[PDB]
């Protein structure tokens, strides 16, 4: 199992 | 003579209209070796162009954790949760349910051609994919899922590439 994660792109 | 403010206003409107219309043009589903279904471009996308929204149910982190545990009890259910930060809190787009929307079918790569961005429309956050480079018709769309967890990578070595 995994997920998805957004990393900072203001 | 497109001033800064106007270039900004026009871009915001353009993106808002695409999100709201839900038009998912220039894309098709295909079976991709080693990945299941994937999405292929059927037209050229230019760097910076809107590609598609990662559409699903917007939920809060505590609710997302609960769901993630429940889905894990079913080997037939895939992994479609997308966590992100918005206004000092953590949210998640839960795209687990099978819909006609294409964003949820796009596969992972660290040398992809799309980049996820947060775009808010009147207080509601949306996750969208924008082209990170010019994309040719026939290319598989790909972006970095962002999961760097040891457990995830152990179970899914493809996350490393
Ligand atoms: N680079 C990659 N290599 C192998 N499988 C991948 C991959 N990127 C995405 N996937 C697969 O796609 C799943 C995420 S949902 C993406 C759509 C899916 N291929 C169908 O449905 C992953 O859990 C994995 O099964």
């Amino acid at each position: 199992r995994h997920r998805k994660v957004l990393r900072d792109n203001y | 003579r497109k001033s800064k403010a106007e270039l900004q206003s026009e871009e915001r409107k353009r993106i808002d209209e695409l999100i709201e219309s839900g038009k998912e043009e220039g894309m098709k589903i295909d079976l991709i070796d080693g990945k299941g279904r994937g999405v292929i471009a059927t037209k050229q996308f230019s760097r910076g162009d809107f590609v598609v929204e990662y559409h699903g149910d917007l939920i809060e982190i505590t609710d997302a954790k609960k769901r993630e545990a429940l889905y894990a009890q079913d080997p037939s259910t895939g992994c479609y949760m997308y966590y992100f930060q918005y206004l000092s809190k953590t949210y998640c787009v839960d795209a687990t349910r099978e819909t006609n929307r294409l964003g949820r079918l796009i596969n992972h790569s660290k040398c992809g051609n799309c980049q996820t961005k947060l775009h808010d429309i009147d207080g509601v956050p949306h996750l969208i994919l924008i082209a990170s480079r010019d994309i040719a018709a026939g290319e598989e769309l790909l972006y970095d899922y962002g999961d760097r967890s040891k457990a995830s990578i152990e179970a899914h070595p493809w996350l490393k590439h």
